[PDB]
């Protein structure tokens, strides 16, 4: 028995990303149709896409960025926040097996598998292996996941770039931090900080196939398959950005 | 253009 208390923050970057770290939304009986399914999943995703909003503003140092630089950087990144999240949550809850949207909204193997779904949810449901493989921790999560907000950037560069690449610069520092304090040895550090930055690199290519679904079901009005509010004035505005080959893919490897 | 997202995030 204890009282009631916030947690106790430290004076360290990790300690804030727990603390700022949008609760697991629900959803609020699965369909047996990839179609309904698609829309479904768009609803959900408006809702974790605005939460997502309201946590990069509290980032340290984001929201001194210029504002087209903050709007930038979340229409870049919003797709790869939410896989990384959603791989996250199936990795937790089902080891990487099933696909975890919501508590009360997974996707079992056989509705993984029809045909209309087989395909994105294979895709969909690859990172959350990758992060079971490597036993990937909550606190290198979170640095990752932060480092995925600050990872696509336009072409030309940002308005801020100086104060980006600082900010950037202190997350990969701080999930340096969070693998050391595992209390492996120098060269284990070394060797896990690589496999992580390399499993932030794959990030771009699951991506890839995932807007190409998102981008096409979004823009064929025919298809049927819905998109909130949130969901479609931000790719909208994404999608002339992506196909005039904007959008740049910082990379830490060759890739 | 970015209504909503620019109200978000102002
Ligand atoms: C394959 C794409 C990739 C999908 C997205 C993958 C990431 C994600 C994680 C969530 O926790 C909730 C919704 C989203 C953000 C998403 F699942 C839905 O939006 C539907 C989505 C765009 C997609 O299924 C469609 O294009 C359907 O129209």
């Amino acid at each position: 028995m204890v009282p009631a208390a916030l947690p106790q923050l430290t004076p360290t970057l990790v300690s804030l990303l727990e603390v700022i770290e949008p609760e697991v939304l629900y959803a609020g009986s699965v369909p047996d149709s990839a179609w309904r399914i698609m829309t479904t999943l768009n609803m959900l995703g408006g809702r974790q896409v605005i939460a997502a909003v309201k946590w990069a503003k509290a980032i340290p140092g984001f929201r001194n960025l210029h504002l087209d630089d903050q709007m930038t950087l979340l229409q870049y990144s919003w797709m790869s926040l939410m896989v990384f999240a959603l791989g996250w949550r199936s990795y937790r809850q089902a080891s990487g097996n099933l696909l975890c949207f919501a508590p009360d909204l997974i996707i079992n193997e056989q509705r993984m598998t029809l045909p209309c779904m087989y395909d994105q949810c294979k895709h969909m449901l690859f990172i959350s292996t990758e992060l079971q493989r490597l036993q990937v921790s909550y606190e290198e999560y979170l640095c990752m996941k932060t480092l995925l907000l600050l990872s696509s950037v336009p072409k030309e560069g940002l308005k801020s770039q100086e104060l980006f690449d600082e900010i950037r610069m202190t997350y990969i520092k701080e999930l340096g931090k969070a693998i050391v304090k595992r209390e492996g040895n120098s060269s284990q550090n070394w060797q896990r900080f690589y496999q992580l930055t390399k499993l932030l690199d794959s990030m771009h290519d699951v991506v890839e196939n995932l807007l190409s679904y998102c981008f096409q079901t979004f823009l064929d009005k025919s298809m049927s398959i819905e998109f909130p509010e949130m969901l479609a004035e931000i790719i909208t505005n994404q999608i002339p950005k992506y196909s005039n080959g904007n959008i740049k893919k910082l990379l830490f490897h060759q890739k | 253009e970015n209504a909503l997202l620019r109200y978000l995030l102002d």
